[PDB]
């Protein structure tokens, strides 16, 4: 019945204005009333704002006031948010959502935006090999930007007894994650062990051997 | 220049033109969608319904419904007549569809919105019709907050008896737009119990009144009086 | 204004009753709260507004009045176990939100450390990873030592969503120094505490061995 379809993921520099948009089906747009919402990555909701769709009249949050903008297009189903002067810790995902009972009753899918001066960097794959019954190894993907990046092990052969662990920011920008496994010592210098690096925004593929 | 409303109006002031034929109202296949609370006030939106005739260049569409109280059930209209008010006021919304793309893009225009006025006077009689708004007023309590109206309610049944009109060209309640008004100054009747109800709905506090205080009628600005 | 939920996060195994509660500062007028789910990486979800949103099961049920709120699921399941939260409307302040995990008997982490390499050590920085890996509870500490020099503020921290198959959770921890100032001590390691453990564990290695 009722689907919204919210703008894909951007990235934007700092100073920067992104508008991100919700596209609207399956009920009459301007019956009810339209939300927008905050999540920052690890963080939970905070209320951002919302708006009249029939009278294009809204009322923000004073945390958000200012820096932001809700708007409603009658002609073409779509509410938009557009967020003014951003900034690193403006890092969110935003939901666009339908008030039902005087709530956000159907949420959207979320728009990741992304801030960061940071350009487009390939990551850099190094090896965490141990020395010395069950033993770890891993590699650790550095220096890397946007998100995401994703790791296996053996062409995803060796998907037992991993732990690809999520990416932490660097002070320089660049995010920073490990991947590893824990193996039978027994088969350290037997078997092979190769993890699988796959960096889609530079077009990184790399396959990175980890031995003693 | 801009004409504020809501206005006093002067019966003895407004002039009588013979280029105004009747009034022509077809809410008879009108059905209510949502009813809303906007924090502000009661608002029940419509599919279908139109009005014609009269004045109009041409049809104008219904888009929705406003409803407007006092602190005291003596006092709680928006306009007046000769400075007597009413117990409160419906605002039944129009717009151009003939000429503009959408509502949003008429409210541009001193053409596009056309209100019609209805008054609400307290009396000792429970008004059947208009009770079936009073039956969703639970469901709307909280502010900012919409629901199907949930029953059958024909629109045509808020209709005054006598349907002689004032008409002048003001804007909207909130001054957002120009809108030109055509206001019914027979009211229909309502219950002292039924207009409490509305007193009990929260705001952005409780709505206890919502009507604006009315304005300066303008040197330029003309109230028109059609005799039926 | 102000909501905060209760507890931080609550453990529970499936088939049982779960008691998820919300705390406000000031009066919620004419009661209006609602509870919202979010499993990860997910969309949040209407569940009540002690009013059942339509596709909300049977097992699920609000109450409550003022500034004291309770959700309650009555005979728990899988697909339940995801973060929760309150919102106070009628405005519009979100509860800071309830993690609803799994309840795993105390485990206690298998720990490794791991040195830099030499082909980054090319680079000019060198990167100190430790790992501890599958225990419960999530709440864990690692403290790094460089020539028993106790370390802060150069610490960096990662840790696994909860293991689906195990019910434990791995922590990464990347302690990061440039190639000069790492060149200038003997004695890396990780010291780690856990409630599991009954008395804190090192793990260590010497530079170039
Ligand atoms: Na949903
Ligand atoms: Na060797
Ligand atoms: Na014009
Ligand atoms: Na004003
Ligand atoms: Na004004």
């Amino acid at each position: 019945e009722v689907q919204l379809v919210q703008s894909g993921a951007e990235v934007k520099k700092d100073l920067a204005s992104v508008k991100v948009s919700c596209k609207v089906s399956g009920y009459t747009f301007t019956d009810y009333y339209m939300h927008w919402v905050q999540q920052a990555p690890g963080k939970g909701l905070e209320w951002m704002g919302l708006v009249d769709p029939q009278e294009g009249e809204t009322t923000y949050a004073e945390k958000f006031q200012g820096r932001v903008t809700i708007t409603a297009d009658t002609s073409t189903d779509t509410a938009y948010m557009e967020l003014s002067s951003l900034r690193s810790e403006d890092t969110a995902v935003y939901y666009c959502a339908k008030e039902s009972f005087g709530i956000p009753h159907f949420w959207g899918q979320g728009t990741l935006v992304t801030v960061s001066s940071a350009s487009t960097k390939g990551p850099s794959v190094f090896p965490l090999a141990p020395s010395s019954g069950t033993a770890a190894l891993g590699c650790l993907v550095k220096d890397y930007f946007p998100e995401p990046v994703t790791v296996s092990w053996n062409s995803g052969a060796l998907t037992s007894g991993v732990h690809t662990f999520p990416a932490v920011l660097q002070s320089s920008g660049l995010y920073s994650l490990s991947s590893v496994v824990t193996v039978p010592s027994s088969s350290l210098g037997t078997q092979t062990y190769i993890c699988n690096v796959n960096h889609k925004p530079s077009n990184t593929k790399v396959d990175k051997k980890v031995e003693p | 220049p801009q004409q504020l409303s809501p206005i006093n109006i002067e019966t003895k002031k407004a002039i009588s033109n013979a280029r105004l034929k009747p009034l022509d109202i077809h809410y008879n296949e009108s059905k209510p969608t949502t009813i809303q609370n906007t924090g502000k006030l009661v608002r029940i939106n419509f599919k279908g319904g139109y009005i014609s005739g009269g004045f109009l260049p041409n049809e104008y569409v219904l888009s929705s419904l406003h409803i407007y109280w006092g602190k005291e059930d003596d006092y709680g209209s928006n306009h007046l007549i000769d400075v007597y008010k009413y117990s409160g006021e419906i605002n039944l919304v129009h717009w151009n569809k003939k000429k503009y793309s959408s509502y949003e893009e008429a409210k541009k225009h001193d053409d596009g919105l056309i209100i019609i006025s209805i008054f609400l006077q307290v009396l000792d009689h429970k008004n059947v019709y208009f009770q079936k708004i009073v039956n969703q007023l639970d469901s709307i309590r909280s502010a900012n907050t919409s629901a199907p109206f949930d029953s059958v309610f024909y629109l045509d049944n808020l209709l005054p008896s006598k349907l002689d009109y004032f008409t002048y060209l003001g804007t909207t309640i909130n001054h957002s737009a120009d809108a030109v008004w055509i206001i019914f100054p027979t009211p229909i009747n309502i219950h002292s119990d039924q207009l409490s109800k509305f007193r009990t709905l929260l705001s952005l506090h409780y709505i206890t009144e919502n009507y604006r205080n009315p304005y300066k009628l303008n040197d330029d600005t003309e109230v028109y009086y059609s005799g039926h | 204004i102000v909501l905060t939920q209760s507890p931080g996060t609550l453990s529970l195994s499936p088939g049982e009753r779960a008691t998820l509660s919300c705390r406000a500062s000031q009066s919620v007028t004419s009661t209006y709260l609602a509870w919202h789910q979010q499993k990860p990486g997910q969309a949040p979800r209407l569940l009540i507004y002690s009013s059942r949103a339509t596709g909300i099961p049977d097992r699920f049920s609000g109450s409550g009045s003022g500034t004291d709120f309770t959700l309650t699921i009555s005979r728990l399941e899988p697909e339940d176990f995801a973060v929760y939260y309150c919102q106070q409307y009628g405005p519009y302040t979100f509860g800071q939100g309830t993690k609803v995990d799994i309840k795993r008997t105390v485990a206690a982490p298998s720990v490794f450390i791991f040195p830099p390499s030499d082909e980054q050590l090319k680079s000019g920085t060198a990167s100190v990873v430790c790992l501890l890996n599958n225990f419960y509870p999530r709440e864990a500490k690692v403290q790094w030592k460089v020539d028993n020099a106790l370390q802060s503020g150069n610490s960096q921290e990662s840790v696994t969503e909860q293991d689906s198959k195990d019910s434990t959770y791995s922590l990464s921890s990347t302690l990061t120094l440039s190639k000069a100032d790492y060149e200038k001590h003997k004695v890396y390691a990780c010291e780690v505490t856990h409630q599991g453990l009954s008395s804190p564990v090192t793990k260590s290695f010497n530079r170039g061995e």
